[PDB]
């Protein structure tokens, strides 16, 4: 189990540790969570009291550095940063957990809900879709765009999505126009899987990753990568028996753990009632489509 | 973006245009089975790309043999539409290929601007307009060299026989919707007018009769006549 120390909670923020969230008062004595998961991703990630705008956070894994918080006055937000002395962070961790400054991973044991939002995400991949590589966290915005987005401004802060477009030379093979629009999956197992992902493992990664950006951050580019990577497949006539059967778990998840209050913008009517109604995969999604007609049987 | 009554001049400035309409692409008869079951027999049909500025008609015959052995015809035949169409681009010199297709039926937007991916500065655009241009195989000539093809074939035609050299290409357009609207609506009524004359002919080289400028106005009067009776005769007014 590790630990994620803070210096001080100088501004009243609400801090949300992977799909918990909790309040901290402007001057409060918190000094961070302890009791992490060891073997997994996390986010830990911030909404000020004063400005709902920008929430803001950070991707990290505790097996790759000691990580702490400290705010920053001048940028005005909560910074990760990496502390290389291990003697001086054990000794900074320890006398906070002596004085139970410290709030715990709530962590239910009969609870799989975090492993099975991030079974395929890895920090290493993670890296790759942002950049700033002298960091090993990696720091995603609500306001932060995808570099598909910037082709419809600023590139060293944008997320670095693979581009996926239906109507693209990339997608269609000449003389097979109508075959490979209406049956993706020319694109989906030999461009993407095959050319671009090398394995489905990687493509799961990034899409959990995507459907993670869009729920915690809000943020508008990554709900758009997700939808993408979910219709590509299911707009496939060919896919390996064993991705359908991964996706509906994965799906399932998401659909599981999204707030009820915010279903209404992170997902698209017409992917969801293709994809579940319509789509050549319109059978093979049976977790995903009995619990969207449960809990969302208004967006369809 | 799409085509209306706002940006209607657009049609005859000096950008290259063709309209697109694959409405008779794919036509059939529907009859009785021996069994007392229903099928369809295709017979010929044709694409209808036209330069609104010019009259130029490239008429590209389907013959029913491009259906042979396929299914979901009426999906093929969007896509069958806009392999024919990139393939005419392709075939045109730079300085004649469009810089814009405007289709008269939305479904052809995605099929077209596939097979053109080759051409990002093509723009497809759809249009706001009810274009009778389904009535094309109304007129003689055209359902003529249709329904005797026995291969596939491209005819070219001036669909404005030599009106350019007397009006505009506005007014052209307007005469040729006018006579196509007519026909949609009332074919018979519609040929008798244009033919009720025995003495005006129309040429071995043309499409519509010889007309007198005084003659189109009479003409372009009757058509007008026509659709709004139709139109009674339709909604009982
Ligand atoms: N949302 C109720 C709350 O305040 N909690 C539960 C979640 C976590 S995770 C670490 C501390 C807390 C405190
Ligand atoms: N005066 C020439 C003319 O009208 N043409 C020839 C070129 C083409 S391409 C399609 C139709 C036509 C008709």
């Amino acid at each position: 189990m590790n630990t994620v120390p803070f210096t001080s909670a100088p501004i009243e923020v609400t801090i949300g540790i992977d799909q918990y969230s909790f309040n901290v008062k402007e001057n409060q004595p918190f000094h961070g969570i302890k009791d992490i998961p060891i073997g997994h991703v996390h986010v830990i990630h911030f909404q000020h009291a004063d400005n709902s705008s920008m929430r803001y956070g950070y991707w990290f894994d505790c097996r790759m550095g000691n990580f702490y918080i400290q705010y920053d006055p001048k940028d005005g937000l909560y910074k990760m940063m990496e502390e290389r002395d291990g003697a001086k962070f054990e000794n900074i961790v320890h006398n906070f957990k002596e004085r139970q400054m410290m709030v715990s991973y709530p962590k239910i044991d009969e609870d799989d809900t975090w492993y099975n939002l991030t079974e395929f995400v890895q920090m290493d991949k993670i890296r790759k879709i942002v950049r700033k590589d002298e960091n090993q966290f990696s720091y995603v915005d609500s306001s932060m765009t995808t570099v598909q987005e910037n082709e419809l401004s600023d590139p060293a802060h944008s997320l670095n999505y693979t581009v996926i477009n239906f109507k693209s030379r990339e997608a269609i093979r000449p003389g097979h126009e109508m075959e490979d629009f209406l049956d993706k999956s020319y694109y989906l197992n030999t461009v993407m899987l095959q050319g671009i992902f090398k394995n489905s493992s990687n493509y799961f990664g990034e899409l959990q990753f995507a459907f993670l950006n869009a729920m915690f951050f809000g943020n508008y580019g990554s709900s758009l990568q997700w939808h993408a990577m979910i219709e590509l497949i299911c707009s496939s006539a060919t896919v390996p028996k064993h991705m359908l059967d991964k996706l509906d778990e994965i799906l399932y998840y998401q659909i599981k753990t999204l707030p009820e209050q915010y279903s209404d913008i992170l997902l698209n009517e017409r992917v969801w009632n293709i994809c579940l109604y319509s789509s050549f995969q319109k059978n093979s999604l049976h977790n995903t489509e009995k619990i969207m007609e449960n809990k969302y049987p208004e967006l369809l | 973006g799409a085509m209306n009554s706002s940006n209607y001049a657009e049609l005859f400035n000096n950008d290259i245009k063709l309209f697109v309409d694959d409405t008779n692409v794919y036509r059939v008869t529907v009859h009785k089975t021996f069994e007392g079951n229903v099928a369809t027999k295709a017979i010929n049909g044709c694409i209808f790309t036209l330069n609104p500025k010019t009259g130029h008609l490239f008429l590209k015959i389907i013959h029913t043999s491009v259906w042979a052995g396929q299914k979901r015809l009426s999906q093929l035949a969007k896509w069958k539409t806009a392999e024919e169409v990139s393939a005419l681009v392709r075939s045109l010199p730079k300085e004649e290929q469009p810089k814009q297709i405007i289709v008269t039926r939305k479904a052809m937007l995605d099929p077209l601007e596939v097979h053109m991916l080759d051409f990002p500065n093509i723009a497809i655009r759809p249009t706001e307009l009810r274009l009778p241009f389904s009535a094309a195989m109304s007129i003689d000539k055209l359902s003529d060299v249709v329904m005797k093809a026995t291969e596939p074939q491209m005819v070219l035609f001036n669909i404005y026989d030599d009106w350019l050299d007397r009006i505009s290409s506005y007014t052209a357009f307007s005469r040729l919707t006018l006579l196509l609207r007519a026909l949609k609506t009332n074919e018979e009524s519609a040929k008798m007018i244009l033919l009720s004359d025995p003495t005006i002919t129309i040429k071995s080289y043309h499409l519509w009769p010889s007309f007198t400028d005084e003659q189109w106005i009479t003409i372009e009067s009757q058509m007008r006549d026509l659709i709004l009776t139709e139109y009674g005769r339709k909604y009982n007014v």
